[PDB]
């Protein structure tokens, strides 16, 4: 609560969000983004949560074209609870508020969605999001210039056996 | 990605101007989305952002516009571990054997029977980070293994950093805000302001090693191959600590390239070096910026930017919309000479005709010559010493150039390369009457939209990457959010498009609307002022609360 936003859309569905504070601003962003891209965010969150194999099995890939299981191992390692909590604890009040509002606005759209602009309505992976999910996405992007480029390599790293 | 910032000394109006042309995926977690954010009195910013981020990543405000490009700086280091000769799960630091940490994760997997099974996986970690294996290059044997330290794992400042950028007033303020926080992970920042300042910053999160440590701490063979690899058996090769850095072990802002000028700055994913050739950026750490030959996109940009003539908004727009295949300038004249030299050869006829009739573009109407040129270049890239003029450090803008047709060996190999390229094109379905736009498309529902542009590696400023899918080349990434900003009296004038449209959902009214416009290269106003927003006959409004 304390969440309120004014949204104007111009041509091509570009949102203009007005609010009195970061919480309200995030509220408008998450809502507008969900209207256009709820399924996309839901999918990427499943990826960043390391739950691709859970919903989709081991034969599929992420949108980064990694196999589901190696991708899940990588994100489960990257986004461990202790890492997410330290990341959160290091966030300024303004950023925390932006993220809280975003999650609430996205969830608001989900509660009201009837399929008008949402093709994945009724899928078990389309669900309410948490600020932690936004941290998972952020961390995933953070490492795209580093260890994320070595996701398969990390999963492949196993000590030698008795070989000649 | 491309970026050009123009300043007061070169702009047609004496003010700042910014072209933002990021090249990013057309789907997934890095799919740009347009939005305008306002908290009246203290925040008013518009641009585009990545999925899930409540900040503007590339955008503009009342007096400022900024964009980003992927930099050439290292944002991690590999560490070669010297393993304990008695135990391959232990590694030596200063001659002392340390155990690897084992962190297990558990994953649920939906099976063929639809039931979940639990899979447990062990991740081995050293003091530097997790171990990584590239079979045949970075192995884990009984002698060595490789660990990876990612500098951005400790960068908790990333969101604060873009939100701070969103609040920046002008170029000087933007620089202060970025240098203070050092929260930018892996991109350059280019910006222009109303007062006519043009800014380039290679200001990101980069592992820091003091100059004296590099010769003994680098793995020579791996660094030679462009990998940031260090000796992990020596404690002295830990990233250096400097009190001035915002994060322990990263490079302080004072040591990262910055260029502030009033003419122009540009970047197309090369190093800081030739941002503006009149003021080369040199003497930085190898982890930061090196004097490497620039790619054809940058070489193209510089060929248009250098000189004395004023730059108009239209000029910058047309550098994108021309779809000029700049790599053809270095190669095609001599290729056509070889063609005329071999008119008797039937294996070259179709290729040579197509190449001769080609407008040297990646436009919708560009002929099959582009396809022949692409397949030729892929083979040309593999030839040894085939450039007439090899890259010259003294002439970094005008070399390499031409084919060494002088040499009988080169002439033979180049002819063979063209013969092989021609065979590949003709083995494919494509008839010679087909045009580039008949081939490269973006699918929308059951229909296809023709997409102009071509691969950045061929020097097309409007970089588009596609893959064969069905009967067409399906766009996967490239030109994405386009923003061209000037600063006339009334307020910022922004022009552009989001090439793939706002919504990834086929049901949306905004699934393909801008993609149709991108196909026709018809950029649009990005309305920012209340006057502009209110003038829009499509204006809709919703207020929400809970
Ligand atoms: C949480 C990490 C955020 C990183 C955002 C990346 C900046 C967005 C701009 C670009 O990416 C430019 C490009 O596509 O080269």
């Amino acid at each position: 609560t304390g969440l309120a936003a004014d949204i104007r859309w111009t041509a091509y569905g570009v949102p203009h969000i007005r609010a009195k504070d970061e919480r309200g601003l995030g509220y408008g962003i998450g809502y507008a983004y969900a209207r256009d891209n709820a399924c996309l965010l839901a999918e990427e969150i499943v990826t960043a949560r390391g739950e691709r194999a859970r919903y989709f099995g081991s034969e599929g890939k992420s949108s980064a074209e990694l196999d589901n299981l190696p991708s899940d191992i990588f994100y489960a390692w990257l986004n461990q609870p202790e890492a997410l909590q330290a990341f959160w604890q290091a966030q300024t009040p303004a950023v925390r508020q932006l993220l809280e509002g975003y999650a609430a606005g996205f969830n608001r759209f989900l509660r009201e969605a009837d399929g008008k602009t949402t093709s994945c309505l009724g899928q078990p992976w389309l669900r309410a999001i948490a600020t932690d999910d936004l941290l998972r996405l952020t961390r995933r992007l953070l490492v795209e210039g580093g260890v994320g480029q070595f996701a398969d390599a990390l999963v492949a790293a196993a000590p030698p056996g008795a070989e000649k | 990605s491309n970026a050009i910032a123009v300043g007061s000394e070169r702009s047609a109006d004496g003010k700042g101007m910014l072209l933002a042309n990021p090249h990013f995926p057309w789907n997934g977690a890095m799919r740009f989305y347009q939005m305008h954010l306002t908290i009246p009195g203290r925040l008013d910013v518009m641009g585009a952002s990545l999925p899930g981020l409540p900040v503007v990543n590339i955008g503009f405000s009342r007096h400022l516009a900024w964009t980003h490009t992927v930099d050439t700086s290292s944002h991690f280091t590999l560490y070669r571990l010297a393993l304990d000769p008695k135990d391959p799960r232990r590694y030596l630091v200063d001659g002392r054997s340390l155990p690897l940490e084992e962190k297990s994760v558990a994953i649920e997997v939906r099976g063929a029977d639809g039931k979940l099974s639990r899979v447990e996986h062990k991740v081995y970690q050293s003091i530097y980070g997790p171990l990584v294996v590239w079979p045949g290059k970075l192995d884990w044997n009984r002698s060595e293994a490789y660990a990876l330290r990612d500098a951005n794992l400790e960068n908790t400042r990333v969101l604060q950093q873009w939100y701070s950028i969103n609040q920046a007033s002008d170029v000087a303020d933007l620089r202060r805000r970025v240098e203070a926080l050092q929260g930018i992970p892996w991109v350059n920042t280019l910006a222009a302001d109303e007062q006519g300042n043009a800014l380039y910053m290679n200001q990101s999160v980069v592992p820091y090693l003091k100059p004296e440590l590099i010769p003994a701490c680098a793995i020579p063979q791996l660094v030679a191959e462009g990998l940031p690899a260090l000796q992990g058996q020596d404690s002295r090769c830990a990233w250096s600590r400097d009190p001035a850095a915002a994060q322990a072990g990263i490079t302080p802002a004072a040591q990262l390239p910055v260029l502030l000028r009033r003419d122009f700055v540009q970047n197309s994913n090369d190093s800081a070096w030739l941002t503006n050739p009149a003021s080369p950026l040199q003497g930085f750490s190898p982890l930061v910026s090196q004097e490497k030959p620039i790619g054809p996109r940058a070489r193209y940009a510089l060929s248009r930017l250098q000189g004395k003539q004023p730059l108009e908004a239209k000029t910058l727009e047309e550098m994108v919309t021309a779809n000029h295949v700049f790599s053809a300038d270095q190669v095609l004249p001599d290729l056509l000479r070889l063609c005329r030299d071999n008119q008797g050869e039937k294996s070259l006829a179709r290729a040579c005709a197509a190449l001769a009739q080609w407008d040297r573009g990646a436009n919708l109407d560009s002929g099959s010559g582009f396809v022949y040129f692409q397949r030729f270049m892929q083979r040309f890239a593999e030839l040894d010493g085939a450039w007439k003029e090899p890259f010259d450090a003294q002439r970094p803008l005008d070399t390499p150039q031409g084919i060494a047709l002088d040499r009988p060996q080169v002439a033979t190999q180049v002819r063979q390369a063209l013969a092989d390229a021609a065979a590949e094109v003709e083995k494919s379905g494509i008839p010679d009457g087909a045009r580039w736009g008949d081939l490269q498309v973006s699918t929308r529902g059951q229909e296809r939209i023709a997409i102009p542009g071509g691969d950045g590696h061929f020097g097309v400023y409007n970089a588009i990457q596609s893959v064969r899918k069905g009967d067409h080349l399906e766009v996967v990434g490239g030109t994405s959010y386009i923003q061209l900003v000037t600063f006339p009296e009334e307020g910022p004038k922004a022009r552009g498009l989001l090439a793939f449209s706002q919504s990834s959902d086929p049901r949306s009214p905004h699934y393909r609307d801008q993609t149709e416009l991108f196909s026709r290269q018809q950029w649009q106003t990005l309305p920012f002022s209340d006057r502009q927003i209110d003038a829009d006959p499509q204006l809709q409004r919703l207020s929400i609360r809970e």
